[PDB]
């Protein structure tokens, strides 16, 4: 109701400790916002320190950070908004619209901190897509619901392989994609935006079969962590 | 006097050998002032219902690991002594 | 720089204490009413010796300190600054660390030294005023400096004595001289 004032006390790269109002701590895991000149500077609650001084985690540039500043409480694990309209942005870790066309038009929103499914709910599968590619094809059959794993070294085209499986399975394939760049080269974003604009699979107009969610690497590394989070809840 | 009562008054006067409080919970790490009749590594259920074992016994806190999520637990947490060691249902 | 350089673990605090009220002079009105409140607070048990320990709040500290500043009403002002450090810093444990700590500043300024005679069991009295009027009239205890000295029983020392003041001390033990005789007879 009241958000919860909290006073800056340290600022020590992304870590910003902050000295929230007596008898009332916001549990770890929950999302302060400041408003700071440059739109609010999200700080996810990692520890409880002591006396209501908690040390969270920053999740956007700790610049011009005045001690003392006051500290709203959201109260909750950062929320994003979710949708099938959030197919066709390209949505930051603290959920802005940074698809530049312009505030995506929220259905729900949802933490980004969530507990991973109980041994019950899940039933493996045993179904097999193709990609077309021969190697993959014979010596290594990707599977439905799978968990496929690309190791390889620096630059093996890391980015050149998604792509082509992106045209391949993606383009035919009726389900939704999730787009998740964690520390991409902006290079590599422009790239992926237009390649995918072009392809069509985001569809200006049309419906749009994948989602974006474009996480740079020059973002804090608080904010890379939880690049994947956003991911995850999409 | 009047003092003394009013400092019984804002006083928890908690058993706090039971009965703990948490003092600091950080990375799965709560640690503990209170339950002086622990045993180590026994089960302590807090009042989220997170279950922990007390790997350290410290003088000053009894440092409590989690075997819940940290994200349920909270500073000055009653600190229930469930008061058996670890075991697990054999038949 | 004033008299004693203590520098104890949170004694900075004392030595604040003794600097800053020795220049208001009040430094035997304050260790006074340091003490009255520090008695109060020994005879108050539940809490401040059940609660001495913290796990308090900044504001049920400040609450706490509330309630013992209600007990006394001649309680100086630099103590009363004192106190709010205390509850600042959320310490109470070095509350009567720095008691003491301000008491040897105290009983510095005084000149009263201090001093122990231990021996394995307690002895006469008049053992106990002839030494102290032996170390009186020595140069061991200087003129406008007062001795205290407290025989103590230390029955860990079987025999022999140990006198000790000012930590200059004479040891004429039972036990040094055995071990002395006994290596000299495994030569």
């Amino acid at each position: 109701s009241t958000p919860i004032t909290g006073k800056v006390t340290a600022v020590i790269g992304a870590i910003v400790d902050v000295h929230f109002e007596q008898s009332e701590l916001p549990a770890i895991l929950n999302a302060l916002e400041i408003k700071t000149p440059q739109g609010k500077l999200v700080l996810e609650v990692a520890q409880h320190l002591g006396e209501n001084t908690v040390r969270t985690i920053a999740m956007d540039g700790t610049e011009g950070l005045v001690r003392g500043e006051k500290v709203l409480d959201t109260g909750g694990p950062i929320s994003v908004p979710v949708g099938r309209e959030t197919l066709g942005r390209i949505i930051n870790v603290i959920g802005e619209p940074i698809d530049e066309r312009g505030p995506i038009k929220s259905k729900l929103r949802k933490p980004i901190h969530a507990d991973p499914p109980s041994f019950a709910e899940q039933s493996t599968s045993a179904e097999i897509l193709e990609t077309g590619i021969k190697v993959v094809d014979l010596l290594a059959p990707y599977a439905r619901g799978g968990k496929i794993g690309l190791f390889g070294g620096a630059g093996v085209g890391k980015t050149v392989f998604i792509q082509e499986l992106i045209n391949n399975i993606a383009k035919a394939h009726g389900g939704f994609s999730v787009f998740t760049g964690v520390g991409e080269r902006t290079r590599e974003g422009n790239d992926l935006y237009r390649e995918m604009k072009e392809t069509g699979v985001i569809n200006l107009e049309g419906e749009s079969k994948v989602a974006l969610v474009f996480g740079q690497m020059n973002e804090p590394p608080g904010a890379r962590a939880r690049v994947a989070l956003t991911g995850l809840t999409i | 006097s009047i003092l003394e009562e009013r400092i019984k008054g804002v006083s928890d006067e908690a058993n706090l050998n039971e009965t703990g409080r948490v003092l600091a919970v950080g990375d799965g790490i709560a640690r503990v002032f209170g339950l002086n009749n622990i045993q180590a590594e026994e089960l302590v259920e807090f009042s989220s219902g997170v279950k922990g074992m007390a790997l350290n016994l410290e003088p000053g806190q009894v440092g409590i690991v989690l075997f819940g999520s940290d994200r349920l637990v909270k500073e000055g947490e009653l600190v229930k002594r469930t008061g058996n060691i670890v075991d697990v249902p054999v038949g | 720089p004033p008299p004693v350089r203590l520098f104890g673990v949170e004694g900075t605090y004392a030595t604040a204490l003794y600097q800053a009220a020795a220049k208001n002079s009040s430094i035997d009105a304050a260790f006074q009413s340091l003490q009255k409140v520090e008695s109060t607070v020994k005879k108050n048990p539940k809490l401040g010796h059940l609660l001495l320990n913290p796990a308090l709040s900044l504001k049920d500290r400040n609450s706490v300190i509330d309630a013992i500043v209600e007990t006394h009403k001649n309680l100086d002002g630099y103590v009363v600054n004192l106190l709010k450090v205390l509850s600042e810093n959320n310490r109470l444990g070095c509350f009567e660390k720095i008691a003491s700590d301000f008491g040897v500043l105290n009983d510095a300024h005084n000149g009263l030294l201090k001093g122990t005679v231990t021996s394995a069991e307690p002895l006469d009295p008049k053992s106990f005023k002839r030494i102290e009027k032996a170390l009186s009239a020595s140069k061991l205890v200087g003129q406008g400096k007062s001795l205290k000295l407290e025989n103590v029983v230390k029955p860990e020392i079987k025999g022999g004595l140990i006198v000790e003041l000012g930590d200059k001390t004479v040891d004429l033990s039972i036990s040094t001289k055995i071990q002395k005789l006994n290596k000299v007879l495994e030569d």
